[PDB]
RNA sequence: GUUUAUUAAAAACACAGCACUGUGCAAACACGAAAGUGGACGUAUACGGUGUGACGCCUGCCCGGUGCCGGAAGGUUAAUU
RNA sequence: GUCUCGUAGAGGGGGGUAGAAUUCCAGGUGUAGCGGUGAAAUGCGUAGAGAUCUGGAGGAAUACCGGUGGCGAAGGCGGCCC
């Protein structure tokens, strides 16, 4: 399937770029998902003539997500309170809905969706690191404090 | 306790029963019941499905609680009582809220005990916790195989699970059909075993007491015609032809096992 | 063919044969022989002789792999226990280190019956 | 009222939980009118052969008065505490005070 | 009195392989011999002492 | 039924032929699978039971268009 | 106890007991183009299939044939290309 | 024969636990033998055994101490802890 590429997409190509790719790969997460269209004449005359502004908002999405990530990283250290034993081991667990809840609460608007928890979900208090990806491109990093 | 019937009748000369002088002897508990009315095993299509069901004697369902999932409020065991629905005895237990339920009755548990469910409770047998929060090693009943769905594991009298292992977000599983089997550590179970372990020592000694549970009987496939069944046939007592099911299928070794979707929880098959 | 120049000669010597393994600090094989298969049968397999010929065949099998130091464990009662290692330190090898590696149950399980000859 | 000697062996990453324990475990003695007649903290030994392969353990000594209700309330706690890698209670004849030889 | 926990002592009475050593080669009296015993055991346990030398 | 909601495609029958030539008679199914289609012009999934083929077309044709035919024709999603 | 309503009531069938075997639950299995339903609001001390037939003392040798179970290095081998 | 203080002891019943070793399972290295006997053969091994390293499962018994040593009516009783 031929489609032409509406953003950056790893090991595929750059916006703008014409090229053929798995039929299932368009069809279940290029489209749905607003990384690519078609190619057909229309989609293409229309990209080629309405182009420049689309790099333009990429730019625009590009710095609102760096602005998000140094207010993120300027947030430095939030703390979660849960049950836990005399061991320190919660009972429970601190997930990434409660988390992302904390981080708003402290004051930046991070979703769920945003969260990148890399050894699973939270279960000791302590001090963790988590990482947040709200760009496909950049990273944050936030101390989480787990307290008893 | 385990009593033999002494022989004043052919029908009784071997008769064992199992009699527990701690079960109700009244009525259940009436808000935790409900009709079931009996099959005959057929279907809706009025079928017979399954063969020797039928008759036996009128029963009521008890609602049995194997979600436990009523966290942090202790309970306190009421009575124990029988249940015709199954071969463990059930356990009326009342809430600190005063709400009641019907449980498993786990080997020892007695009136007056206290029993309690979720992460925080006690490893005593009784208590219901996620296995990742029980001991490994531990033994266990009543063990969900998804979490939130409720107990389908090691409900039968007297029966138990060991947890073996733990690792990562699964626990293996040794179950008593000798299955090693991981579970996903969220999953509930309840600790000790699984009460009245003496019930596989009775003995109906008559074919009456068959029919009072239900059970019709069995006729062998060599006794019948041809038309009716694989194995029939035959001047006298013949036979001459691989064991089969009344349908044709081999019918002693050959295996029936067919699910590649859940082979992936099979660690090690029972043989 | 990585060299190794660090290995461990694992000499088994039963009543009935001796088996020598060079392995290098990990566990991992190099190279082996054995009494039986250094041409040797019956009564000729379970002698010392046996044993250092064998010793000797592991040395040149594990000659690829430039091993200059061997570290020594010897398991069992056979014969072929001071050969094997008198033939490794002619062959070249530097012997560092000599252990008795012998198993011994700290009681264990029930032994075969005794034989009535 | 008997008299025993109890020595424990923390996993050395929960060093750290060491003195909460100890605070934790004499106070459950005081509580049912025990008394601790002496408490030796040993820090972090090398095991004399691995242990869950394990190389050092945090070792820690006491010598307490306590009924026989609150010494089994300890083993239990002892043996579903995952950080307690291995215990021993003997009983006493008499009260011990003395320095042990470990320190 | 022989303490478990007397490791210096204790060695005295094991050889290189940490076998106990026989009290008609230390000069042991028997009494004493046996609790000796029961105080290397009690160390191996505690992992005070090894059990074998291959540690 | 086992109907192709983009194409109409539906059992047919036909014949089993042996060596020896003996007929039986037999039912040829359609690659019939229900699939969710993202529609972007509605900001929405509509699911479909469509054969292969059917998909095919969608990838084709657009599911815009193939919606419009299907409103045409009267049948419901 | 059951049975050839209408020439056979029995030594036949069933039976409690016994064994083999299948079945980890969306169970095996069965009715059903299917959806579903029975098995079971049961969960291996459970459920199906098969043989034997209270109880007592017992149940020896043969895996070459046929079947079932396991293996997968090699030979041969379909559509496809 | 009873009481008071103390002593040694594999005396008994119940529960827990430790280390060595055997077997089995999985994986890594490695290659032509292994195992067995008086000598052999059956058996195991190129479908990768035996050997060596790592992890796991499980049952049974408690090396050294240990002794014409101890305890128990006899039969008998042996790691450690309660
Ligand atoms: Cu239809
Ligand atoms: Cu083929
Ligand atoms: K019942
Ligand atoms: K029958
Ligand atoms: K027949
Ligand atoms: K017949
Ligand atoms: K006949
Ligand atoms: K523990
Ligand atoms: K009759
Ligand atoms: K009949
Ligand atoms: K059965
Ligand atoms: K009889
Ligand atoms: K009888
Ligand atoms: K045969
Ligand atoms: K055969
Ligand atoms: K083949
Ligand atoms: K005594
Ligand atoms: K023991
Ligand atoms: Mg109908
Ligand atoms: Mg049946
Ligand atoms: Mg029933
Ligand atoms: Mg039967
Ligand atoms: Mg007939
Ligand atoms: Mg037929
Ligand atoms: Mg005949
Ligand atoms: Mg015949
Ligand atoms: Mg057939
Ligand atoms: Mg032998
Ligand atoms: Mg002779
Ligand atoms: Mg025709
Ligand atoms: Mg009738
Ligand atoms: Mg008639
Ligand atoms: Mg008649
Ligand atoms: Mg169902
Ligand atoms: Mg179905
Ligand atoms: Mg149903
Ligand atoms: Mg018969
Ligand atoms: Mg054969
Ligand atoms: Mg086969
Ligand atoms: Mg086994």
């Amino acid at each position: 399937m031929q489609v032409i590429l509406l953003d950056k997409v790893a090991n595929l190509g750059s916006l703008g770029d014409q090229v053929n790719v798995k039929a299932g790969y368009a069809r279940n997460f290029l489209v749905p998902q607003g990384k690519a269209v078609p190619a057909t004449k229309k989609n293409i005359e229309f990209f080629e003539a309405r182009r420049a502004e689309l790099e333009a908002k990429l730019a625009e999405v590009l710095a609102a997500a760096n602005a998000r990530a140094e207010k993120i990283n300027a947030l430095e250290t939030v703390t979660i309170a849960s049950k836990a034993g005399d061991e320190g081991k919660l009972f429970g667990s601190i997930g990434t809905r409660d988390i992302a809840d904390a981080v708003t609460a402290a004051g930046v608007e991070v979703a769920k969706s945003e969260v990148r928890l890399p050894n699973g979900v939270l279960r000791t208090t302590g001090e963790h690191e988590v990482s947040f990806q709200v760009h496909s491109e950049v990273f944050a990093k936030v101390i989480v404090n787990v307290v008893a | 306790a385990v009593v033999k019937c002494k022989p004043t009748s052919p029908g009784r000369r071997h008769v064992v029963k199992v009699v527990n002088p701690e079960l109700h002897k009244g009525k259940p508990f009436a808000p935790l019941l409900e009709k079931n009315s009996k099959s005959g095993g057929r279907n809706n299509n009025g079928r017979i499905t399954t063969r020797h069901i039928g008759g036996g004697h009128k029963q009521a369902y008890r609602i049995v609680d194997f979600k436990r999932n009523k966290d942090g409020i202790p309970a306190v065991v009421e009575r124990l009582e029988y249940d015709p629905n199954r071969s463990a005895n059930i356990a009326l237990v009342l809430y600190k809220d005063g709400e009641r339920r019907y449980i498993l009755a786990p080997k020892g548990l007695k009136a007056g005990d206290q029993i309690q469910s979720g992460v925080d409770a006690a490893i005593k047998p009784g208590n219901t916790l996620p296995m990742r929060n029980i001991p490994v090693g531990s033994t266990v009943h009543n063990v969900e195989m998804k979490p939130g769905k409720g107990g389908q594991l090691a409900r039968s009298a007297g029966t138990y699970v060991q947890i073996v292992a733990r690792d990562g977000a699964y626990v293996t599983l040794r179950l008593r059909s000798g299955e090693m089997r991981k579970v996903e550590a969220d999953c509930r179970a309840t600790l000790g075993e699984v009460g009245n372990a003496e019930h596989m020592l009775r003995v109906l000694g008559k074919a009456g007491a068959a029919r009072w549970r239900g059970v019709r009987p069995t006729v062998r496939g060599t006794a019948m015609n041809p038309v009716d069944h694989p194995h029939g046939g035959g001047e006298g007592r013949n036979f001459g032809k691989h064991p089969v099911t009344p349908w044709g299928v081999q019918t002693k070794g050959k295996k029936t096992r067919s699910n590649k979707r859940t082979d992936k929880f099979i660690v090690r098959r029972r043989s | 063919r990585k060299q190794v120049s660090d290995g461990v000669a694992h000499i088994h010597a039963s009543f009935n044969n001796t088996i020598v393994t060079i392995t290098d600090r990990q566990g991992n094989a190099l190279g082996w022989a054995t009494a039986g298969g250094s041409g040797f049968r019956g009564s000729r397999k379970s002698t010392p002789f046996a044993a250092q010929v064998a010793a000797e065949r592991c040395a040149d099998a594990v000659k690829e792999y430039g091993i200059k130091n061997l570290e020594v464990m010897v398991k069992g009662p056979g014969p072929g226990r001071e050969s094997t290692i008198r033939a490794l330190n002619a062959a070249g090898f530097r012997i560092t280190n000599i252990t008795d590696v012998t198993p011994i149950p700290h009681x264990g399980c029930r032994p075969p019956k005794k034989r009535r000859v | 009222m008997r008299h025993y000697e109890i020595v424990f062996m923390v996993h050395p990453d929960q060093s750290e939980q060491v003195p909460g324990m100890i605070e934790r475990y004499t106070a459950a003695i005081t509580g049912a009118e025990g008394k601790i007649h002496r408490l030796e903290d040993w820090g972090r030994r090398q095991l004399a052969y691995p242990i869950n392969k394990l190389h050092k353990a945090h070792y820690v000594l006491m010598n307490v008065e306590a009924p026989q209700e609150v010494i089994d309330e300890l083993e239990t706690t002892f043996r579903f505490n995952d950080a307690v890698i291995r215990s021993m209670v003997m009983r006493t004849k008499h009260a011990v005070t003395e320095a042990s030889p470990m320190v | 009195e022989i303490d478990y926990k007397d490791i210096a002592t204790l060695k005295n009475y094991i050889t290189e392989s940490g076998k106990i050593v026989p009290s008609r080669i230390t000069g042991t009296r028997a009494k004493y011999q046996r609790q000796l015993a029961r105080a290397i055991k009690r160390a191996r346990y505690l992992s005070l002492l090894p059990y074998t030398d291959r540690h | 039924s086992r109907v192709c909601q983009v194409t109409g495609k539906r059992p047919v029958t036909g014949n089993n032929r042996s060596h020896a030539l003996n007929a039986t008679k037999r039912r040829f199914l359609p690659n019939l699978h229900s699939h969710r289609f993202w529609v972007e012009s509605e900001k929405r999934f509509v699911t479909l039971r469509v054969s292969a083929k059917g998909m095919r077309v969608i990838d084709k044709k657009g599911i815009d268009t193939v919606l419009a035919e299907l409103r045409a024709r009267g049948e419901k999603y």
